[PDB]
DNA sequence: TTTTTTTTTTTTTTTT
């Protein structure tokens, strides 16, 4: 509304609200600026497309945080959790991918069985997260490849056929196998994600703990301030109504792409299945890249396209949309 | 439930110093030597004492034992003691404790109480397996939260077991081991077919130690036994024994004087004690 | 009993069986019109055959009973009719029933226990079928919990509920056809027929026949079986071309099932011997006693299908050839 | 239970408060049938105090309470030393790792239409759990523990329920190493079978072996013998039942006093002596009983907190942060 | 069924040292061949020992493991229409409600099972979990308890077992022990008062003389085929089948047989002999009861209350070979070579 | 219901050369290459002729095809497509279905139709079928075969009709096809149900510079307009209907020379009797969408051919049945 | 104020 805009008027001339908006997640949670400037994109999504010829592709965004232990990887799940206007929690243990998809209830009156909603479901045009992705059983995992892509649900069991609409964001968190990322196994040894599980999220983080006389002081220096106040340490963030406020106006600007931009994106395709022909050496190897990252690109790309309020994308929101995918991997290459 | 007319005779026996040997002679008396073995019985029939400390500790005052035709004196056991319990683990209710459907089972070593629970292959016994003896059987609790249930299961008895490693731990001491015999008990069964006490006396003067006795060691009896254990504990660093050793001992040393129903623990007590323990 | 039969039938329905009773080939043109649509596997054809006319079911002195019936198990490596014969015969036998051996259940085979207006039971497959052929398809994908629901009632017959307080019992006089596949989904000429079949021993043992069925790879075969599945396709029920139909083949087991055979002493002094070479040659596993009992019986089906009262011992070597090929 | 206090005890409570080695007088009044383990039982007297727990206005939670695993040799006390906790916290639940399934140790649905239960880290909500033999549960039910220890908070996806139940507890946990004994001339990562997920999330484990040693194992000798001595006050010689230490329901009255009336905010004078520990603590190279995460950080505020509430203080001060950073590295690294 | 006044005087008459026990054992399920061994059994398990009170046990209980298709499973068909009350439960096809004991309404009661119309004479079950813990419980003195419906109570049973097996799920073994071929406690296999087991011998001549045998009987039983039926009892039995449920039923219903303490002390010195060697490389007070059970037995057998030492001969044969196949492999010859002058050194 | 103008057009349609790449192209548009499983797909729609033997039993065109391949490949895309176009279907995947509900449900005594039940006479699309279980792909063995289910349960002991073609979709045991492991050894579904379906396809990510600057300039290409030759769906679907029910195709002496011939070839190599069963009903379909009313030589090229591109039959070695990553589109 | 299978899906602990 009106009132509403008189509002965010005041932050979009004030500026740089890509930047202000990802330092306002979490403020209490110390650095990660590239992991924060990839959640917000995973708040105002990609673009859904139904297309004349009767097909549909995806707009949710997914997004995987790999890393070893005691990071805010589940401090971070739980923030998002807060500032979106509809997301849940769940756990990797304490679900069944039954639960978290929907089930079919026995004996609630008369012997006859009923359809109920699981955390997906819930989820409905918001987020799921879902903590410790890895200790989750991989028949409870495997459930989740059905909603990542193509949106919908299907369940046919004892007398009951349905499908069930679930449009839905997920946010995974993880550890590698055996507890924190081993540099002697390749990337994938350690992610121990199937391919087609790993094909379904647009990134994937790979963030890692190695320790530094410097930055381990630099994190304590802001961490003890947020036990001795409530406040951040020292910039000041936007508060989480005000920034859905912003985000809901935002979800609503469609951002089309245009030419010499698409013609921008497939060189950069090219350039990544290259790589992964090549990279396949186990110490470089995030597996294969594939159409569902092409498209990775295009919904990283219009996720920008919103925040800045655009008409239409242009090549400075592809060649950062390509940077975050690249930073990610580069987490590990840096050391 | 003793009076003047009955107890009177319970000081007699308690007056006998050749008491303790009167109690292996008629322990399982148609099984031949086994003396050290029928010893082991009557202290797990006796006990030590239970104690609850200042600072809300509590000190067990139960006796177990492991044994390698015996099968008898186990048998023999479920009859003597005031309360007891005889079962392999033939149960198929769990020894320990156990999940149903949820619902809860009590094993055999929650349905004894005081008294006595025996176990004959407790090497084959599985069922509910050695995990949750260690707790049973060290602690006098089973502890359990599955499916919802939490409780806990109380477990204040006495172990006796047979077998043939881990258990070797929770057992407070260990022992193992002629034909005319065999004669003689088909000699029995063939007449059903076509010292001397025993236990109508021995069952009523058991249960009255128990009630109205619970020694302490003397000074000179802690001294016997901490320098004792430090030797040991020198021996064996230069060629394991520890606390969890120590403490059998003293409640054996307890029970020891329980016999008697003498108040205090003396030399007397505690050199048969580390004797039946050097029978290890 | 055949003149209740007899009676029964017209005489222009007996002067048609008449000629067929008369002509000599008989029981090679029998064989040769079981499921007309199924090329070779003339040994399976006969088995079932033989099926259909029984033995004598009889009891001793004793009042134990010994069976009469004959079970077929066909095992086979994949896309070999053995689904087709189950089809074609709950398609033609009287009192015929089919069933997947995986969507069903040790009550819906058996013995029902339901209720109405209190408990009462309800007839599974082996109840709505005695005097007839219970097929059994798919049956090692058959539950481990349900297998055994017809061990307990084959050689030993007689369904014995013991549950639901009902206790109650039935005759179940019935004859099982068994389709399987060797496990792992192709025969493993290698192993023994236990374990390329898993199956309790015991449920394995009291099967009269095991037509294990091999994809045989001889080109002379396949450019015939071949062409005679295009002409199915091509030119329907005119390119199966049996020496009898169907209701004139009913006619000829309905009277055929009303003779009781007896053995000769020859065929006594013939049986002895083909059991002692039998056995010989397993020098354990698949020749019990129960194969002797199995060979009385399909002597006594051959010779109902000759129409002749007494067993010549002929007809043990025939029916001992079937349980030599049985090994493959 | 709850004690209720009064006009004298809290007299008492506040000038013993005032004492100069206040922390050692509590620390040896917890089970002083227990010998010698000192470590330890400084460290369970912080669990008892817990910390402070800050909720930000954004939502965003920080957990307040001490979680502790000893792990051992057998016959060690380490057993004997939880079988005591569970008398002397206000709150507590009693278990065991095999005594223990993951959702009997959490959360469990039921058919009742369908229902949450309650499991054994739900229950004591602002108690304490105490665990045994924790080594023996499979890591198919440690994977449960994993989300209440830092999250306090369990949550449920199953049969169409969807939920969370707070589960604000502290855990004290006892084990095994892998050999039985452990293998002091072997890694501890090689002696704990446990993942550096799990044992991130302790803040304190306390290695504890026996060792044998002529006045070590006299000393522990006489004491026990001691112990095997005492007389309940009324009773007499032979007849059953039926340098200052404080009697422990006074203990207990300090605990509850100190928890419900101080929260206890840090000096920046205390961060300088927290920061300097945690950054030298992770940055040099000495092998560690674990690694070094930013845990560790919460677990040095967490203990200067604790003490500082010991000393009934308003703030937390280098002295405090001095004895959490002492008792910190003789877990994490080695005695002094 | 049961026998009158004429044949009162017929059966002490018939009663003879020419072999009326061998009449007998030669008469069970008279169109089985061979396995004599087995017909002993349940001859004895028919005949019962008597039962002794304050504890002792009358009842004989048998188990027939084999490798399979060899009549162990009809033998038992053969019983219950030989026993006077006997009941038949396939052990598949009843519920453990079923072996035990129901509740219904009317008002509320209860009503018994299997286990419950056994009482003196034979239960029989096959195909050997909380079904096969009910008779680890009926066991060890012949009575059930139950708590359903409130009612805590127990049941009589006081009955014999007998019990067929298929070992393995697949063939009998001779590596191994028996304790091994089967999924028994050995509690089960101490209180059986014998356990036999049958293997697949492969010899020709064995075989040929089962044929000749087994299709006379197929001849025998046609219904080509009242009073010829008199000429086609055909002495397969030598005593009519139609005086067993007779002559069974006299010795258990007349005679309570009673031992000869005299030459009991032969029973010890053997008992201590077996156990000698038994321990050389395991044996109970089960297996001396279990002699003197069917001791009793074949007195019941020839129709005497006074128990004569050839029937302990009888049944020392019975008790002894039964325990060499424990071990088999390792140990049987060794045991032949001292058991050889006891069982049948005669 | 088609009118004489309808009649007309379909007629002119059925005439042009390019007709069987016209179609395929049309069944769905969005999706790029894949011709070769649009050209099977398409022949499923038609299905084969439907017979009945007074005596001998009863055969139908329903085709089932396997989409088995690596990730992000379109195979659930495609599976999309199939399902809206379908005259009758459902759609579901091998992690969202039961045994029972695939099938049939014992309710309240009375039966509920399951999936298949739910699906005859059009196809039934299942999704992720790698990911059921044994026992629900255990089900599918007779309604694949005899186009029936029987049931033996409480009271009710029945059979269904249950004429569904499935279409199933699929991803090899590790998630990415191995190509160092041979071809059945990725599928790893039992040879009895292998054997089931008609066509069994590989697709494979095979990476190609000179293809992937046109995957990505097509797909990339839908976003330059919000709401962005070939068939309308109203009149596809319309052609579709009128030939599966005015058009019955019979087999040809000249056809029948070579369905044997070809089957001997194929069989020397395995090719088991259910080959022969389905370059029949294959066979029937192409003439079928064609409109003729006879089977021919032309016909049964085009249902060899396809059944050896489907499976990559040309790029598998003669034995160890491994595959040549170089000869996968040259 | 008290129970029996048999068919079904989802949860939970128990055994090779
Ligand atoms: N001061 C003490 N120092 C050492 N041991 C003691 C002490 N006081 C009592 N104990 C004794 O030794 C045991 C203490 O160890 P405890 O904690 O119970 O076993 P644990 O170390 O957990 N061993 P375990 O259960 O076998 O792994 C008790 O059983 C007592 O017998
Ligand atoms: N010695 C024998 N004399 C006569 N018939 C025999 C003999 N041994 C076996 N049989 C026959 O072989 C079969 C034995 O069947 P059965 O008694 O059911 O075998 P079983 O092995 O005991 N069966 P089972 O317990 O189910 O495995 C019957 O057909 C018998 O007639
Ligand atoms: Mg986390
Ligand atoms: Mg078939
Ligand atoms: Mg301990
Ligand atoms: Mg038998
Ligand atoms: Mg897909």
């Amino acid at each position: 509304t009106s009132d509403v805009e008189e509002r965010v008027m005041e932050l979009i001339t004030s500026g740089d609200v890509y930047n202000r908006l990802a330092k306002s997640i979490a403020p209490e949670i110390y650095g990660n600026l590239d992991v924060k400037k990839a959640l917000l994109l995973l708040l105002v999504g990609g673009v859904d497309k139904r297309v004349g010829d009767g097909m549909k592709i995806r707009g949710d965004i997914n997004v995987c945080l790999m890393g070893d232990p005691g990071v805010a990887k589940s401090q971070l799940l739980k923030a998002i959790c807060k500032i979106s206007p509809r997301g849940v929690y769940t756990t990797g243990k304490g679900s069944s991918g039954v639960g978290l998809t929907a089930a079919v209830m026995k004996d609630p009156v008369t012997d006859e069985m009923i359809l109920e909603g699981g955390a997906l479901v819930l989820a409905d045009n918001g987020i799921c997260c879902i903590d410790e992705f890895d200790k989750m059983d991989e028949s409870d995992r495997t459930a989740i490849h059905e909603v990542m892509e193509q949106q919908t649900i299907s369940i046919s069991k004892a007398g009951i056929n349905t499908t069930l609409n679930a449009r839905t964001s997920i946010l995974a968190a993880a550890n590698p196998l055996y507890g924190r990322y081993n540099p002697r196994l390749s990337p994938l040894d350690n992610i121990n994600l199937p391919a087609a599980l790993l094909s379904r999220f647009d990134i994937l983080f790979l963030m890692l703990d190695i320790p530094s006389r410097d930055d381990d002081e630099k994190l304590a220096e802001h961490v003890t301030y947020v036990h001795m106040h409530n406040k951040q340490p020292d910039f000041t963030p936007v508060e989480p109504s005000k920034m859905r406020e912003y985000i809901a106006y935002a979800k609503t600007k469609r951002p089309v792409m245009s030419e010499a931009v698409n013609d921008y994106v497939v060189q950069a395709y090219i350039r990544l299945r290259q790589d992964s022909k090549r990279e396949m050496d186990s110490k470089f190897s995030f597996g294969q890249a594939t159409p569902r990252t092409l498209l990775g690109i295009i919904r990283l790309s219009q996720a920008l396209a919103k925040l800045r309020l655009a008409d239409m994308v242009d090549i400075d929101d592809v060649e950062e949309a390509l940077r975050l995918v690249r930073v990610s991997k580069e987490s590990l290459y840096q050391e | 439930m003793f009076t003047e007319e009955e107890e009177e005779e319970f000081l007699q026996l308690s007056r006998n110093p050749k008491l303790y040997e009167i109690l292996t002679n008629s322990i399982a008396p148609s099984i031949f030597g086994n003396e050290d073995i029928k010893k082991a019985i009557v202290c797990l029939l006796m006990g030590g004492s239970k104690k609850i400390l200042p600072d809300g500790m509590r000190l067990r005052g139960d006796i177990n034992v492991l044994l390698l035709a015996k099968s008898q004196l186990l048998k023999f056991v479920e009859k003597v003691s005031p309360i007891a319990v005889y079962t392999s683990g033939k149960g198929a209710a769990g020894l320990t404790a156990s999940v149903q459907r949820f619902y809860l089972e009590g094993g055999a070593m929650v349905l004894a109480d005081g008294g006595v629970v025996c176990i004959d292959e407790f090497d084959k016994m599985r069922d509910e397996d050695r995990v949750a003896i260690h707790e049973a059987m060290e602690q006098q609790t089973i502890s359990i939260a599955k499916a919802g249930i939490t409780t806990v299961l109380n477990s204040r008895t006495s172990v006796l077991a047979a077998a043939n490693t881990t258990i070797l731990s929770r057992f407070d001491m260990i022992f193992i081991v002629n034909e005319e015999r065999d004669i003689s008990i088909a000699n029995h069964v063939i007449n059903i077919h076509t010292s001397e006490i025993s236990i109508e006396k021995m069952k009523r003067y058991i249960t009255y130690c128990r009630l109205k006795c619970a020694p302490r060691l003397s000074p000179q009896a802690a001294e016997k036994l901490s320098s004792n254990f430090v030797t040991i504990r020198k021996q064996l660093l230069i060629n394991p024994i520890t606390i969890r050793q120590l403490e059998a001992i003293i409640r054996i040393t307890e029970s020891l004087a329980k016999l008697e129903l003498s108040p205090i623990a003396q030399e007397r007590h505690v050199d048969e004690a580390i004797r039946l323990f050097q029978a290890s | 009993d055949q003149e209740v039969f007899l009676n029964s039938l017209s005489s222009d329905e007996i002067n048609e069986l008449k000629e067929m009773v008369k002509d000599e080939h008989i029981y090679d043109k029998l064989v040769r019109s079981i499921a007309p649509a199924v090329f070779g596997h003339e040994a399976v054809k006969k088995g079932i055959l033989l099926q259909m006319l029984g033995g004598v079911h009889k009891s001793t002195v004793e009042g134990i009973k010994l069976r009469g019936d004959i079970n077929i198990c066909v095992v086979g490596d994949p896309s070999t009719s053995k689904s087709q014969f189950l089809k074609y015969v709950v398609g033609f036998a009287p009192r015929s029933v089919y069933t997947s051996g995986k969507a069903s259940s040790a009550a819906g085979l058996t013995a029902a226990v339901v209720r109405d207006e209190d408990y009462t039971i309800e007839a599974g497959a082996l109840m709505l079928a005695d005097n007839g052929i219970c097929c059994i398809d798919e049956f090692d994908k058959m539950d481990i919990s349900d297998q055994v629901a017809i061990h307990e009632a084959m050689e030993q017959q007689t369904i014995s509920i013991a549950k639901a307080g009902i206790h109650a019992t039935l005759n179940a006089r019935t004859s099982i056809l068994a389709a399987a596949n060797p496990v792992g989904g192709r025969y493993n000429r290698k192993l023994s027929l236990r374990g390329n079949l898993n199956m309790t021993a015991p449920i394995m043992s009291r099967f009269d026949l095991f037509f294990v069925i091999l994809d045989d790879c001889n080109e002379k075969i396949d450019t015939e079986l071949a062409s005679h599945i295009v002409d199915l396709h091509m030119k329907r029920d005119e390119a199966i071309e049996p020496p009898f139909s169907a209701e004139q083949l009913r006619r000829y087991i309905k009277y055929a099932r009303t003779f009781k055979p007896i053995l000769t002493k020859e065929a006594r002094s013939y049986l002895v011997e083909k059991y002692k070479e039998l056995r010989k040659d397993d020098a354990s596993y698949r020749i019990t006693v129960r194969q002797l009992e199995s060979m009385i019986r399909l002597s006594e089906a051959i010779a109902r299908a000759n129409c002749v009262d007494e067993i010549t011992p002929s007809f043990i070597a025939e029916a001992y050839d079937l349980l030599r090929q049985s090994i493959i | 239970a709850r004690q209720m206090l009064t006009d004298f005890d809290i007299r008492n409570i506040n000038k013993l408060s005032k004492k100069k080695d206040i922390f050692d007088i509590l620390s040896q009044s917890l089970a002083p049938s227990i010998y010698g383990h000192d470590h330890i039982k400084k460290a369970i007297l912080l669990m008892l105090m817990g910390g402070v727990e800050k909720n930000l206005e954004n939502g965003s939670h920080l957990r307040g309470d001490i979680n502790i695993l000893m792990v051992g040799d057998p016959s060690t006390a380490k057993s004997q030393l939880l079988r005591f906790v569970l008398n002397t916290a206000s709150l507590a639940i009693a278990t065991t790792g095999r005594g223990s399934s993951g959702v009997g140790l959490t959360a469990a649905v039921t058919t009742d239409e369908r229902r949450l239960e309650a499991g054994a880290m739900v229950l004591a909500d602002r108690g304490v759990v105490c665990i045994d033999e924790f080594d023996k549960m499979t890591d198919v039910d440690r994977v449960a523990i994993h989300e209440v220890m830092e999250q306090q908070t369990v949550t449920i996806a199953k049969a169409g329920i969807h939920t969370t139940l707070n589960a604000r507890c502290s855990v004290i946990a006892a084990a095994n190493p892998v050999f039985g004994q452990y293998d002091v001339n072997r890694d501890p990562h090689q002696n704990i079978a446990l993942p550096d997920s799990l044992l991130s999330r302790f803040d304190l484990l306390f290695v504890v072996t026996d060792d044998i040693n002529e006045i070590r194992d006299r000393s522990i000798s006489e004491h026990v013998l001691r112990t095997h001595r005492y007389l309940p006050p009324g009773y007499l010689e032979g007849e059953p039942v039926r340098p200052k230490l404080v009697t422990i329901p006074f203990l207990r009255k300090y605990v509850q006093y100190a928890k419900e009336r101080v929260i206890p905010q840090l000096t920046q004078e205390a961060i300088n002596v927290i920061v300097k520990n945690y950054t030298d603590l992770r940055n040099d190279d000495n092998t560690k009983k674990s690694p070094i995460t930013a845990r560790t950080l919460e677990t040095l505020i967490r203990l200067a907190t604790a003490h500082a509430k010991v000393r009934l203080s308003k703030t937390v001060n280098k002295v405090d942060a001095k004895v959490a950073a002492n008792l910190l590295r003789f877990a994490l690294l080695g005695e002094d | 069924f049961s026998w009158t006044e004429e044949e009162e005087r017929e059966f002490r008459k018939i009663s003879r040292d020419r072999g009326i026990i061998d009449k007998i054992i030669s008469s069970m399920a008279p169109s089985i061949y061979g396995h004599r061994d087995i017909k002993t059994a349940v001859a004895c398990s028919l005949f019962g020992g008597v039962p002794k009170n304050v504890s002792i046990r009358g009842d004989i209980n048998v188990l027939l493991l084999g490798d399979p298709g060899t009549a162990k499973s009809q033998i038992l068909k053969y019983v219950e229409k030989t026993a006077h009350r006997a009941v038949f439960a396939t052990g598949q096809g009843a519920s453990a409600v079923g072996l035990t004991a129901s509740v219904r309404k009317d008002e509320w009661t209860l009503e018994g099972g299997a286990l419950v119309l056994a009482d003196k004479g034979v239960c029989l079950i096959d195909e050997f979990d909380q079904d096969r813990t009910s008779i680890h419980e009926a066991m060890e003195q012949q009575s059930i308890s139950i708590s359903k419906a409130g009612i805590v109570t127990t049941l009589q049973a006081r009955c014999s077992i007998i019990a067929a097996a298929n070992p393995n799920g697949g063939r009998y073994n001779s590596t191994l022990p028996l304790a091994q071929n089967v999924s028994l406690t050995e509690p089960i296999l101490s209180r059986f008062d014998i356990l036999c087991v049958v293997r697949d011998l492969v010899d020709e001549e064995a075989d040929e003389r089962l044929a000749t045998f087994v299709v006379d009987s197929h001849v025998r039983s046609h219904p080509e085929n009242l009073q010829r039926q008199r000429k086609k009892e055909e002495e397969i039995s030598p005593i009519p089948q139609e005086l067993l449920m007779k002559y069974i039923h006299y010795a258990r219903t007349k005679i309570y047989p009673k031992l000869h303490q005299m030459d009991m002390d032969k029973v010890s010195r053997v008992y201590a002999d077996l156990r000698r060697e038994s321990i050389s490389t395991p044996i109970t007070v089960r297996h001396l009861e279990s002699i003197l059970r069917i001791a009793e037995s074949f007195a019941k057998m020839r129709l005497s209350e006074f128990v004569s030492s050839y029937d302990l001969d009888r049944a020392i044969k019975v008790v002894v070979d039964s325990f060499v196949d424990a071990q088999k492999v390792s140990v049987r010859r060794q045991l032949r070579r001292s058991f050889a002058i006891y069982t049948l050194g005669h | 219901q088609i009118t004489d103008q309808d009649l007309a057009k379909i007629r002119e349609v059925a005439a042009r050369e390019d007709l069987y790449s016209l179609l395929a192209r049309s069944i769905a548009p969005s999706i790029y290459e894949l011709e070769d499983v649009k050209k099977g797909i398409l022949l499923q729609l038609f299905g084969g002729t439907n017979k009945t033997f007074t005596k001998g039993g009863r055969y139908r065109g329903d085709i089932n095809i396997l989409l088995c391949g690596d990730p992000s490949t379109s195979k659930s895309q495609i599976l999309q497509y199939v399902h809206k176009i379908t005259p009758r279907g459902v759609y579901t995947s091998g992690k969202g279905s039961s045994a029972v509900g695939l099938t049939a449900y014992i309710t309240r005594l009375v039966l509920e139709s399951g999936a298949l039940v739910l699906s005859d006479g059009g196809v039934c699309c299942i999704d992720e079928f790698d990911k059921m279980s044994d026992s629900t792909r255990s089900v599918l063995h007779e309604v694949m075969e005899q186009q029936t289910i029987s049931i033996a349960k409480a009271g009710i002991i029945t059979t269904l009709n249950a004429r569904s073609s499935i279409l199933a979709s699929a991803n090899p045991i590790g998630s990415r096809y191995n190509p160092n492991l041979p071809v059945t050894e990725n599928i790893d579904l039992p040879p009895p149900l292998l054997s089931r379906f008609d066509l069994v396809y590989l697709v494979l990510d095979k990476v190609d510079e000179k293809n992937d600057r046109e995957l990505a300039k097509h797909l990339t290409n839908l976003y330059l307009e919000d709401k962005p030759d070939v068939l309308p769906v109203e009149f596809l679907t319309m052609y579709i209907s009128y030939a599966k029910e005015h058009i019955h195709p019979i087999i040809t002496e000249a056809a029948k020379t070579e369905l044997v011939r070809a089957y001997v070839g194929m069989r020397k190599m395995t090719a088991t009797t259910r080959q022969l069963e389905s370059m029949i009903r294959l066979a029937e379909a192409h003439a079928k969408m064609k409109l003729k009313n006879v089977v021919e030589l032309e016909d049964v090229q085009e249902a060899v051919r396809l059944i050896r591109s489907a499976i990559k039959d040309y790029a598998t070695d003669p034995k160890t049945g491994k595959i040549d990553m170089n000869l996968v589109q040259t």
